[PDB]
């Protein structure tokens, strides 16, 4: 998985 | 269906109150006027068969001082399993009663405008005598079936002892609710163990909340009774009332108005509050906002507006206080 | 071949011990029963020619209280260079002796079940008198050539002074080992400088560990002597012994059993421990687990099981203590 | 044009000074010799029309002790809006005067080599009496038009009171500058409110900096006067001077040399410093470095080299001190 | 580089 | 958005 921000 | 997310909000403001506990004005750079500033990590892992494992680690950000007292994960630090049965969470979090009932506050339980019912009315000596979060918490949340939904929590005291209380920090509580989209209503009941002046005390709380979103505007309200009942006798009882409305303005804008009353029986005194708010969205992530509040204490009441990072103390008995916050909220 | 990784584990449990130092039971929500809960960042940068630069920043997570005392990187905070020569690391980390020898503990050096040899037997006054980690550490790890491998570390005292000790916190230590996959064996030797009751004291530790993985089951053991030798005379010496076995059960499951003996010469007393563990994997990342331990103190011994976040203190002299942890471990 | 970035630097070193305040040598593992070690998150969100929203949360890393005193975001914790008008930032940050003027220090304002002008010369009692950062800060930075650029900041005191000072922590300050690529020059002026020995005091600072990058080498310098002027009378005034040069060596290398003089008028004493530095880049992200410094105190001066994590205290009056740092800097 | 999770 | 490192 790659880390996403809050809004995807 | 698995993911990991690093997220947050920086909400910083200039703020002013016309009086503090000495009657002097204060102004400065504060935080968290529209949403609580935060930094967190969360994830969901698909385990198959509709079962998911989750984690969530979130702490408050204080942009005016760079988290000078140190960063933590006190907002939420859970691990969970969820599925068609609902969700079970282990770890520090909002207790189910506050998680559900604070949703009725149009000011998102932050800034100068919000409902003040979830507070430590009796100077209880526990870590979380505002009834908002608990250490050592296990919670269970049902699915929503036909609108109906419920939540339940138990937090272990672990023999925390203060004076004659040997179960400080225990929580037992839950809610039942109906949520169909436009209509929401909830009833929460909770008891915490605490101490006041070293004497064992129960913190009992019953809360009713409801809202209806008409689209053109939303109406919302809360009713709460909080009673700190000392085992040897005596009680500090507070009845808190709120009614509010919000409406979109011009696409991109939102206006909010909330009225609250706090009836503090132990000092036979009331306080009344009126707050006006505006939010102007520059994007889905970025908003400029302003809050204007007026808090009127009667008699022995000394409640103050919560201008976090500027002044959040009390005022002199029977004084009225005016506050303003203007800021920017940026989510990431 | 370069990357950056944000990672962690949330391991939270319910736990119980039947007695504390007053003889009362305790139960609650604790942490880190199967693996230590953590949050970290690490990276490897390919520099060319087989040379790599690394960093690693990791701190413990306490999900029951949201890291209430503040988040740090005390588990590891290194920068390193690695290559065909091995690896050199600068910064706080496990010292080589503990890094290698704790691998023989089937309970991953956490929870109620693990080997207790790496502990502060003498109430030394240094920061790390359990022999696990050091501040100000430089370490060198060789490659594994034909099975053989070694590690060496030096940690600077920086003139830390407590009473008559002016080199508190110094570490010098290392190990030699053989690791071929199924077979592992290691010998570690270390000395730290410390103080006990304000008097300069050496903490000397020799540790032997071995294991063999038969596939159907693994056998593992540890032998250690720890001696706190006070410069003016006198010593607190402890001999610690452990033997354990683990086996896969049904695909997805694992059972573990460990027996330990702690021979505390300064109080002429022994303690014996037996721990049974089960791990049930829901996925590679998510496991449910249970630990059951029984600790028998003889004579003046007062050792207690380490139910982190519930109770990890001692018990009354010569008492037996039973503990249980049941929880979930989620890696990300 | 929107992004989010998680970034940092681990810079750890071995360091030595030949004397401390008792005249004894000290050596150990320290940090931040070439660049300050840090961990941060930042982002930029394109709002349309050239308008952008930003956030930036950054704290110092101490790799020798794993941030033992707890991680924070005290380096910077801002939210901002930027556009063709320039940039406005809210939150704790470098004040504009230090942000701009420290750029003239060839040692990046860290390690044993840097300019020491931004320091608490008077033992002021404020949080940031080195003039580097401020709590409660609002700053405005202009665009660069034809080389010319400026910055302005105001930090709220919020009625912080120490003795007779009731506005401790106030900052007002700014700079004007010219920057065309090879040539840079800036003039900064600032005033902070503080207290010394409980008596209200102004911290006044004027700083001039300039540099020229010839390509084969760069010349840089700083001049500063810092005056702590006590309201009832009296002042602690310091004039600080620095001239330095740097040059690339062999591709991959860089040599630096800086000379400084600190004229401490309140004790009628001077200190002189000479520092030699080398940086060897293994990659754009990873460098090995060495610093060698010699600090000569005259008369009553007691200044010491800043070997962070080893020794950064003073020395005996009129003593000369030699220091060395050798380390690795890894950015991610 | 993009930030990855523990299991890559 | 996915989280990037310092050098993008
Ligand atoms: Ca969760
Ligand atoms: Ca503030
Ligand atoms: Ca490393
Ligand atoms: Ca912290
Ligand atoms: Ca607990
Ligand atoms: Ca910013
Ligand atoms: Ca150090």
């Amino acid at each position: 998985d790659n880390w996403q921000n809050g809004t995807s | 269906e698995s993911s990991v997310t690093l997220f947050g909000i920086v909400d910083t403001n200039v703020a002013y109150v016309n009086k503090d506990a000495a009657g002097d004005s204060r102004y400065g750079l504060g935080t968290s006027g529209a949403s609580t500033s935060r930094l967190g990590l969360r994830g969901t892992e698909d385990l198959g068969g509709g079962l998911k494992a989750g984690f969530w680690l979130e702490g408050e950000i204080f942009g005016d001082d760079g988290n000078a007292s140190g960063f933590n994960f006190k907002r939420r630090s859970t691990v969970s399993l969820s599925g068609n049965f609902g969700e079970v969470r282990l770890g520090r979090d909002l207790v189910p009663t506050s998680q559900k009932l604070t949703s009725y506050d149009l000011f998102s339980a932050t800034g100068i405008g919000p409902f003040m019912g979830f507070r430590n009315w009796a100077a209880g000596q526990g870590a979380d005598d505002n009834g908002i979060r608990a250490n050592n918490l296990i919670s269970y949340y049902t699915p929503n079936f036909g609108g109906f939904n419920a939540g339940f929590g138990y937090a272990f005291d672990e023999k925390q002892t203060i004076g004659t209380a040997d179960s400080v920090g225990r929580y037992i509580g839950g809610y039942v609710a109906y949520d169909n989209g436009p209509l929401s209503a909830s009833l929460g009941l909770a008891q915490q163990k605490t101490a006041v002046g070293g004497l064992a005390t129960d913190r009992d709380e019953i809360t009713l909340g409801a809202s209806y979103n008409f689209g053109v505007a939303k109406l919302s309200g809360l009713l709460q009774q909080t009673k700190f009942k000392r085992d040897i006798g005596g009680d500090i009882k507070t009845n808190s009332y709120m009614l509010g409305a919000s409406a979109p303005v011009g696409g991109v804008g939102e206006v909010k108005l909330q009225y609250a009353l706090y009836d503090q029986k132990a000092i036979d005194s009331k306080a009344h509050q009126i707050t006006l708010g505006y939010v102007h969205n520059l994007s889905k992530r970025t908003a400029l906002y302003g809050n204007l509040a007026f808090l009127k204490n009667k008699d022995a009441s000394t409640l103050g507006l919560q201008a976090k990072g500027v002044y959040a103390g009390g005022v002199q008995a029977g004084e009225s206080q005016t506050g303003v916050q203007v800021g920017i909220r940026h989510a990431f």
